[PDB]
RNA sequence: ACAGGUGCUGCAUGGCUGUCGUCAGCUCGUGUCGUGAGAUGUUGGGUUAAGUCCCGCAACGAGCGCAACCCUUGUCCUUAGUUACCAGGGAACUCUAAGGAUACUGCCAGUGACAAACUGGAGGAAGGCGGGGACGACGUCAAGUCAUCAUGGCCC
């Protein structure tokens, strides 16, 4: 526990924020909470289609939230009934029309989240986790990132105690803030406890 | 131009080696004797080394083999440059790197870098690049060319080293005996000459006898050249 | 009419140069009435005493900002800035003093778990 | 059915934090050496705030750390001039807040291995890392937190 976080040391120089509104300082709570509720109903029930990066932008009442997913078909379902009721659901509990207008994730394997997921996904259905570590490690690498590390913490194949071990490929440089390093952080609910998963993806400048 | 007489080996000074305590017993069949306390070379055994070690080359300029010519002594630091430019092959005068050879396939990076920093220099890409920054690339470029200058056109493992002072390039003989290649090596009287396949025993400090020999060898490899150029029509 | 900016730790003058007298007019009040301090004072009136005119130019300042002390280097700043404006000569003498150089000396921010800027806690070992 | 539990186990854990320590280290691939644990690289001559840089060198390279990229302050320029400013309504100035300029050992003299670099000088608002911050390597303390939270197990 002694490293800042990718996104948050970031948050200006190269990344941007993944909320993008204007508030009154009475209203900005409010507007906080509602957004927070929205990002954790959708990550609850998207939990299927592998979502990264909702976007929650509200201009004047009515929001435009962007989800990005590497599977938007799903997602939207058959002629797009699923995304409708999506729509309804999130408008139900926001204010007004909330617009969700979604992307699609053409590289599911340079977004951190999608691998972090992936191997907690693969750890909890008993995988080892030397293999879903070094399988994400290949794939990453050979579907172009600059430089991938991961880190698994915790009981590791049932260990009593816990250990944390990583991978690294590739550059990764934390400290350069022009970077462009992608970072997730799960967690995996074993049968025997909580493993973190960890994933740094580092693909410019 | 394939066999070199004694005469001019003697105007040069191919016979003086070194103090008779510096000497390596295994050096003893080929002296003729110590006087004023230094060696003296059999140039009748010098002689036929070079005659045996130019047919190899001969031979294998004919089959376009590759030979590597080694010396980084200051008596052989711009002789082997000039006669490797001269006989178009690799050398290696500055100094040798541990594993040119048997780590060759790392080396292989140094060497496109080399290449690839020659390419932007050529077109001109300092347009880009500020006062300063442009002078670290080039010094860049410059200290990497100063190591690996002869070899980066070498491309592979060469079929014969050339070496000057097997005492001194100890690495390159150990080197080319873990990857088996020959080594057609110059011996002074107080070197080792195992590991060479081509034992050449000659003073290998005087100027004008390394010049003498790199200059022959040189030869025998361009005479192999011109003889394997006439299957053409 | 040569115009000239100081600036010091917080305060920042503007002087007004004009061959005259030699009388200084601070915030439309005179030099001494505005300071108090005999320091600042001298501070203000150095620049020209350097180069032996104090009286010889009429001088308008306004001041803004800054402290007692702070207003009077501002002002020292902003006289070097339009003496050079009138010749080019007096340059290197107000060089040499030290005078054309705007001190960038600003008030350390006190930083986290830090007292002060510098100032920490009281350690025990036990 | 259950919910609920600030009930227990931080010595089952995740997440988060302290600390050595913003110390300059910590490693890896290939090569080579050793029966081997390992070594080398990473040591040496200098130099630096720095494993910083140069030169040597069985090493050749790379990675995370250092530095830089980020924020603030120090001078100037440009766009703009209200609710800001006041030299003579003005579009000067301060200021405000965006975008840039400058600073690079760039030039001079010496010392230095024909080096890296250091010492002094000019110009400049600033001179060598201009000042301050954020940024905290691999790891160590079964370090702290089950009472933010989440969670394996135990318990009501």
């Amino acid at each position: 526990g002694q490293k800042v976080h990718p996104i948050g040391i970031r948050l200006g120089v190269v990344k941007k924020h993944n909320a993008n509104w204007y508030a009154s300082p009475k209203q900005y709570s409010e507007y906080l909470i509602n957004d927070i509720q929205v990002r954790e109903y959708l990550r609850k029930k998207l939990d299927s289609a592998m979502i990264s990066n909702i976007m929650i932008e509200r201009p004047t009442g009515a929001a435009k939230i962007t989800i990005a997913t590497a599977r938007p078909g799903i997602v939207i379902g058959k002629k797009g009934e699923d995304i409708e009721r999506l729509q309804k659901e999130l408008t139900k509990m926001m204010g007004v029309p909330a617009q969700v207008n979604i992307e699609e994730i053409t590289s599911p394997d340079l977004d951190a989240r999608l691998v972090a997921d992936g191997i907690g996904s693969q750890l909890e259905r008993r995988v080892m986790f030397r293999r879903a570590m070094k399988r994400a490690v290949q794939n990453s690498m050979r579907s172009g990132a600059k430089g991938i590390k991961v880190e698994l913490s915790g009981r590791l194949g049932g260990a009593e105690i816990a250990r944390t071990e990583w991978y690294r490929e590739g550059r990764v440089p934390l400290h350069t803030l022009r970077a462009d390093i992608d970072y997730a952080s799960v967690r995996a609910e074993t049968t025997y406890g909580t493993i973190g998963v960890k994933v740094w993806i580092f693909r410019g400048e | 131009p394939t066999k070199i007489e004694m005469r001019d080996l003697l105007q040069a000074g191919a016979h003086f080696g070194h103090q008779t305590r510096f000497w390596n017993p295994k050096m003893g069949p080929y002296i003729f004797g110590a006087r004023n306390k230094i060696h003296i070379i059999n140039l009748e055994h010098t002689v036929k080394a070079f005659n045996e070690a130019l047919n190899y080359v001969n031979g294998l300029a004919s089959k376009k083999n590759k030979v590597l010519f080694v010396g980084t002594k200051r008596a052989a630091s711009g002789i082997i440059a000039e006669q490797a430019t001269r006989a178009g092959m690799p050398y290696v005068d500055h100094r040798w790197l541990g594993g040119m050879l048997t780590n060759w396939k790392t080396l292989r990076q140094s060497i496109n870098r080399l290449k690839e920093l020659e390419k932007q220099a050529e077109d001109g890409t300092f347009a880009k690049l500020t006062k300063r920054e442009a002078l670290e690339r080039t010094r860049d470029m410059q200290k990497l060319e100063r190591s690996l200058g002869g070899i980066k056109d070498m491309g592979g493992l060469p079929d014969a080293i050339f070496v000057v002072d097997v005492d001194h390039e100890a690495i390159a003989i150990k080197e080319a005996k873990n990857l088996g290649i020959p080594v057609i090596g110059i011996v002074d009287t107080n070197s080792n000459p195992d590991n060479v396949d081509y034992i050449i025993p000659a003073n290998d400090d005087a100027i004008r006898a390394v010049s003498l020999y790199v200059t022959a060898m040189a030869d025998a490899i361009i005479a192999g050249k011109e003889y394997a150029q006439t299957q053409a029509s | 009419r040569n115009y000239g900016t100081g600036r010091r730790k917080t305060s920042t003058a503007r002087v007004f140069l004009a061959k005259g007298t030699g009388s200084i007019v601070v915030n439309g009040k005179p030099l001494d009435e505005y300071f108090s301090r005999e320091t600042s004072r001298m501070v203000v009136r150095q620049p020209l005493e350097l180069l032996d005119s104090p009286t010889a130019y009429d001088l308008y300042i306004t001041v803004k900002g800054g402290g007692i002390s702070g207003q009077a280097g501002a002002i020292r700043h902003g006289i070097t800035r339009a003496l050079i404006e009138l010749d080019d000569t007096n340059k290197p003498a107000l060089k040499a003093a030290g005078f054309v150089t705007r001190d960038s000396r600003q008030v350390e921010r006190k930083k986290l778990g830090l007292r002060k800027a510098r100032k920490r806690p009281q350690f025990s070992k036990r």
